[PDB]
Parts: C-alpha cells; structure tokens; sequence
C-alpha cells in the first residue's frame, strides 16, 4: 500500500571522520595484521595511521 | 542557511531501512584478544572506522594508552554487532537483530 | 590562499572568506648547527574563536624527549561507547554506575 | 582458594542405564570455538558430506 | 629439549608501553623500559636478563619484534611465545632440517594457523673422526618447545 | 637396528582421507568442519585438528 | 674502506693497515616524531692511543 521506505544493506552515517597526514611522518604504505584481525581492525588502523 | 535546511530536509526524509548485509562469523582463534572481546559473533563487512579499534594496534604510545584507559573505565565499552536478535513467535526463525 | 587584508576590510557583508591556518605542532626541528634563516613569519589576521571545534584528534605521532606531544588530542570517550538500544528504540550511553 | 575441575555425572549417579558420555566430551569441547549456530549448521552439513 | 631460564633473570610480561621510541645517542632507537627499575635501555645490548613472556604477538611492530629478538641475541634475553600452535616432525640427524624457519615468521604468522617445526633427535648421530679439523665457530639454536 | 625413532601414529590407512582426515602432519585435520562463516578458511588453519 | 677482521688477524707482520674513523660529533639529529630505525652500528677495532 505504501513504498514508506528505502531498503539499503550497509547504511552510510551523516557523520564521518576526516584525516589531514603530515605526509612527512607518514607512510603511505598501508599497514595490515593477521587477515582476520586485519579485516576487522583493518580499515581504522589505516586511518589513524 | 541553506546547506543546513537541506542537510535538516535530507535528515528528514531518510527513510532507509537496514537489511543485514555481507557479513563475518570470524573463528575465535584467529581473533587477538583484545580484538575478540569487543567482537559478538558476527560482523558487518563494511566495518567502519572507529578509534576504538586502535587499542593494542596503534604504534602511538600515548594514544594507545589513553584509548585503553577510556575503554577500561566501567562508564564506556565498545563493541562489534551482532548483539540483540528476535525470533518470530511461530517461525522460530530471527527477525530484527541488533547490530 | 592568501586572503588579503584589502579584501578583508572592502568586501560586501556576507562575502565568505575562506582562512587557512597551519597547525604547527609537527613543524620539523631545525638542525643544531644550521646558520640562521633571513626573515620573519608574520600572521596579521585571527580567529575570535576557537577554529578546531571539529577537532577528534591532534598527533597521532610519537615524541622521544616526551611521553605525549603537547596539544595532542585523544578521541573522547562518548566517540567508542557503542552503548544500547533501549526498548523503545532511542539510542542509549553505557550506564556510568550499577542502578 | 578452590579447585575447579569436571566431574562426571557417573560418580554422583547411581543408575548406568542414564549416564553415555564422561570427562572427555567436556574437554574435546573446551578444544572448539565458539560457534555460531550458522557455523553449527556447516558442521552438521560437513560431516553429513 | 627445553632450557631452563637461569637465576637472575626478571619475568616480564610482554605489553606495548615496555618498548617505545626514545632519542639516544643523536637517532631514535627502539627503548625498553623494564619494570622492576623502570629504567630505559635503547639498545638491546647490555639490557638485564628477562624472562620475558608473550601471551600475543596482536599489535606488536616489527621494529619492536626485531628488538626483542636482538636482545634474545645480545641481551641473552629468553622470550616465551604462547601463541603460537605447533605440528613438530621429528628429524633423525641424516634428514635433517628440511624446512627453514626464520625469527621474523615466527613474530608474525598469523594466529590460528599452525606453524610446523621440525625437531633432530641427534641421539643416533656418530663420533667425529680423531683427525676431523677443529670447528673454530660455534652451532647456536633459537627455537625451543615449551612442552614434551 | 639403526631405527632412529619408533612412534605410535593414527592409522592412515584407516583413517583415511575418506574420511577427510590428513595425517601427514602428526595431528588428524579436517578442511571445512569448523570454518569462519562468510569468509573463506585460512590454510593450515589450527581449527582443522 | 673496511678492514676486515680476517686480515687483520692474519697478514703479515709490516703491513700498514688504512683505519678510517667517523668523527660524530656533527652527526644530524633525528627528527622527533621519526619513528625508530632498526639495526645497531657496531664498531669491532679500535687505536690503543690516541
């Protein structure tokens, strides 16, 4: 009767976190743990490199 | 002004409904402790970040220590969905889950 | 970008100017034995209010002479507790005592 | 000061005819990760294979 | 074959906050700290002699595992990994060491999955010729099991 | 003479990898029992024994 | 140049041997928030005088 909503699987926030690296101090290789852990703690641990 | 009315009308209008999407039941083996205890079972692939997350993996020292005494601290604790689930009365299949 | 001081002073209200400003917590230390540089850095215009309110963290970068970088930000608390879903649907803090 | 360990159901039970298994189920178990019910399932699918 | 960890040596659970960096003598060294003094020692050599235990091996860096393993070397340090989970073949001294395990993969396979290492039973191994020249260098060994 | 060492092995003949058992390391393994849901297995993964 | 430790132990008597020697003390500083380098500089020979 209705199309009230929108189903979507993985649901981007309003909200994000930005970055700005001193590129001087950092490597722009990305880092990486056990694949498992990795797959977890994974995409933070590249933010906050 | 009008950034806001628009950010405020889109915030308004988001009807998007959650379905659970690709997701991972990780052996508990393979999982460092520390990653594991904020673990439940289950988790989206999309992972998003949070800072959280860098206790024992960051190489900043002091980082390192402050996030862990913030996740230690009994007012705050970080965790992984899956969590809540609700099976259906007849069906006994699950339904809504927490995540 | 350079905003200059002309068009700060004979610009129409509402203009939006964009200011920059270096953070220079990560400035890199000169050498010990380096002949002075000829010349002054000079800002002429200022903030009346505090600029970074969007600010989580600042350093993400160890020090050896220090246990912390000065002015370094740790992520708040509230930004890991993944809290509750209360019954009624409203999101909910982790609870900072018993009761 | 205590001392946690298993104890079989057949040393406080006196009837055989109720009691299967013994410790080492418990400590078979005590090897597994904890599973899922969807992990249990591809166990039990597994096996059936 | 497990060595006994000497008489002076301080057990030391394995945490971030012991290595960290630190200026030293003009560069950045690798410092660990150790907690029954709590003073700093930058290079692994001349560092106390540390039982030093490793309950996970999660988010430690390779400059901090390489460390450890030089102050294994020129410290004297002995470190117990318990992560780690094992197959171990047995070699009769003419087979002898098929595989080849480095320092750095045994700091970095991933958890869960089982290493295999490989042990001489050098028992059955025969006296060396009376004429047989002198060995002026010595046959040093790192890994050892912690159980039977 | 010369038997350097005389073990007691699992009959791989007996348990065979009919069975889905390898026992060419000393322990028994079995690929895809107790396995991560949703992503795939790990080789030489420990869960296997 | 780099002498070896084998030839210093084994030419013979009347050799001149060429020892070079860093002066550091107007090595850089490393930067403060580098992180640390791995390895350790070893010197084995050194002058019985000055």
């Amino acid at each position: 009767l209705s199309d009230d909503f929108k189903q979507i699987s993985d649901p981007k926030g309003y909200l994000t976190y930005s970055v700005k690296y001193e590129d001087q101090f950092t490597k722009k290789d990305k880092l990486r743990a056990s694949e498992a852990d990795d797959r977890i703690v994974g995409p933070t641990v590249n933010l906050f490199k | 002004v009008s950034g806001l009315l628009m950010v405020l009308f889109k915030v308004m209008t988001d009807n998007r409904l959650v379905i659970v999407g690709e997701t991972t039941t990780p052996m508990s083996n393979t999982l460092s402790t520390v990653v594991n205890n904020v673990l439940r079972t289950t988790y989206h692939n999309n992972v998003g970040v949070n800072p959280a997350l860098l206790r024992d993996f960051t190489q900043v020292n002091w980082l390192n220590r402050d996030i862990t005494n913030m996740l230690q601290q009994a007012g705050t604790k970080y965790g992984l969905g899956l969590t809540e689930t609700r099976l259906d009365y007849v069906r006994l299949v699950k339904t809504i889950v927490g995540h | 970008q350079h905003v200059d001081a002309e068009s700060i002073m004979t610009a129409p209200k509402g203009k939006l100017f964009h200011l920059q400003f270096m953070d220079g917590l990560l400035r890199p230390e000169p050498s010990a034995f380096d002949p002075p540089a000829s010349g002054e850095d000079m800002r002429l215009i200022y903030p009346l209010q505090p600029i970074s309110v969007a600010r989580s963290m600042r350093a993400i970068v160890n020090h050896n002479e220090v246990d912390r970088p000065r002015g370094a930000v740790a992520p708040s608390s509230y930004e890991m507790d993944t809290g509750t879903l209360s019954r009624n649907g409203d999101l909910l803090y982790s609870p900072v005592a018993n009761g | 000061r205590y001392h946690e360990s298993v104890l079989e159901i057949a040393d406080i039970f006196d009837q055989a005819d109720f009691i299967q298994t013994s410790d080492a189920v418990r400590q078979l178990r005590a090897l597994m990760p904890t599973l899922s019910t969807s992990q249990i399932r591809h166990a039990i699918e597994r096996i059936a294979q | 074959f497990v060595p006994d960890v000497p008489e002076g040596y301080v057990a030391v659970q394995y945490a971030h906050r012991l290595f960290s960096s630190s200026l030293a003598n003009k560069r950045n060294r690798v410092t660990y700290t150790h907690p029954p003094t709590g003073m700093a020692y930058p290079s692994p050599t001349g560092r106390p002699h540390v039982h030093m235990t490793i309950n996970e091996r999660a988010g430690m860096s390779k400059l901090v595992a390489d460390n450890i393993i030089a102050s294994v070397i020129k410290s004297n340090w002995v470190v117990d990994i318990l992560d780690i989970e094992y197959t171990a073949e047995v070699m009769t001294p003419s087979e002898g060491y098929t595989q080849h395990v480095d320092a750095e993969s045994i700091m970095t396979a991933p958890k869960g999955k089982l290493f295999h290492l490989q042990f001489m039973d050098g028992l059955l191994r025969p006296e060396p010729s009376a004429f047989d020249p002198p060995a002026s260098g010595e046959d040093m060994r790192l890994i050892y099991p912690l159980q039977p | 003479y010369g038997a350097a060492v005389v073990n007691i092995d699992l009959n791989r003949d007996f348990f065979d990898t009919a069975t889905g058992i390898d026992l060419t390391k000393g322990i028994p393994l079995v690929q895809d029992l107790l396995v991560p849901i949703g992503v795939t297995a790990g080789a030489e993964q420990s869960a296997e024994y």
